[PDB]
């Protein structure tokens, strides 16, 4: 495994190159009210970005050294917690707003849940308070990756050790202290914590919305939904 | 029989 | 305030006599199903509850917390603190979960099996990692104060909590440096016990619907208070 | 509630 012996910043440059775009929804300017153009502009949008999602799993450092049952269960159960924590690194720079695409920004008022819109709102205000950078932003990511569905085995918590020496490796060249380091490494991981919580609630909200054939789903977006199940 | 388990291959 | 003032050993021997007791249940060898077992773990979690709340009121930074704010910490917490329990209780025991002294259950309903393989995985996990208990009193009050920190004018402290965070934080190195790790080592071991709280969390999540749908169901009855834990996440 | 009433007395 190529992984291990990887650098603090030969794993950066590599996560920052693997990183998916960021995708646009189909356009047309009207703002949508109605929860079946709701969750069909996003589910549309979630399905192309999940294509991207697979190929940037790949060149995750370590992912590509696990079987491949492995490497679809690790997607299975990890798929939604990687692009709400995109999600929420893209609206950033947009106070109570969620920038879903470029072109797609919504607010709490578009709740039609709003329970979790919120929670994605606040996750994405203390990314802002806390000056979330890339470099930390793809590193946390490929955490989320490995660790959802962890449960041959000692590989997995080789690279995620690897990505935490990565973590301090880039606090502590931005000047942070030895204690704002493990401080800074602690908020950032209990954030997960919450982003595990708002992915679970929004399983079962997906659920629902396939329990009454709302929008037509994907066969692939079907596939990822029936993993949780 | 998944569609992940061609995407993961190509 | 009488937390952020205190030292780190301060800090731990705090949470040391704080623990709750493990108390007993109420199974019998003798008596015969996965309904009496509910009913076994629903009246056992029960009593778990009363302790927990006069155990989150002597957590350093807690009772500083308005009442609405203690009520909302336990309503989305109280699952994951149970299980970070029994979890720990379970350490010693390798493939069984220990909910109580008398009641030390293996894996032998689908989807409830499920959660307790992800609790036995998690109770494999910090007997190969050796926690301690000083680590563990200190990850219980991290879940306590970090799985309601977020779901709450002008407020806030929020900001208080966050505060009370990084002490507890401060408190685990400081225990990871008196056992000798280098400070490689530390950062690492730190990152391995706030990435089990993400599973605890999930585990939380899934037993939550599995006791929304065993609620509306009957057979196996819940307590009042334990029926109104349960509409906080509904 | 009785979490509010547990925790206040
Ligand atoms: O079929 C779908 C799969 C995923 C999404 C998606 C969700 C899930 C549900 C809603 C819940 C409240 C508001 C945002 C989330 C995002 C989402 C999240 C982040 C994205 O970047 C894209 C889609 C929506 C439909
Ligand atoms: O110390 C503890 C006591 C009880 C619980 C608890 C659990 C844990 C075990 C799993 C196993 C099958 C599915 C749900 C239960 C929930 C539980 C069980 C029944 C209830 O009515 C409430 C909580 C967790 C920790």
């Amino acid at each position: 495994s190529l992984a291990l012996s990887l650098t603090a910043d030969q794993m950066v440059s590599a996560l920052l190159d693997a990183e998916p775009p960021i995708l646009y929804s189909e356009y047309d300017p009207t703002r949508p009210f109605s929860e079946a153009s709701m969750m069909g502009l996003l589910t549309n949008l979630a399905d192309r970005e999940l294509v991207h999602m697979i190929n940037w799993a790949k060149r995750v450092p370590g992912f590509v050294d696990l079987t491949l049952h492995d490497q679809v269960h690790l997607l299975e159960c990890a798929w939604l917690e990687i692009l709400m924590i995109g999600l929420v690194w893209r609206s950033m720079e947009h106070p109570g707003k969620l920038l879903f695409a470029p072109n797609l920004l919504l607010d709490r008022n578009q709740g039609k849940m709003v329970e979790i819109f919120d929670m994605l709102l606040a996750t994405s205000s203390r990314f802002r308070m806390m000056n979330l950078q890339g470099e930390e932003f793809v590193c946390l990511k490929s955490i989320i990756l490995l660790n959802s569905g962890v449960y041959e085995k000692d590989h997995i918590h080789r690279v995620l050790d690897k990505i935490t020496d990565t973590l301090i490796h880039l606090m502590a060249k931005a000047g942070l202290t030895l204690q704002q380091q493990h401080q800074r490494l602690a908020q950032l991981l209990l954030i997960l914590s919450h982003i595990r919580h708002m992915s679970n609630k929004g399983m079962e909200h997906l659920y629902s919305m396939k329990c009454k054939n709302v929008v037509p789903l994907s066969d692939l977006l079907l596939e990822m939904l029936d993993a949780h199940r | 029989h998944k569609i992940l388990h061609r995407l993961l291959q190509d």
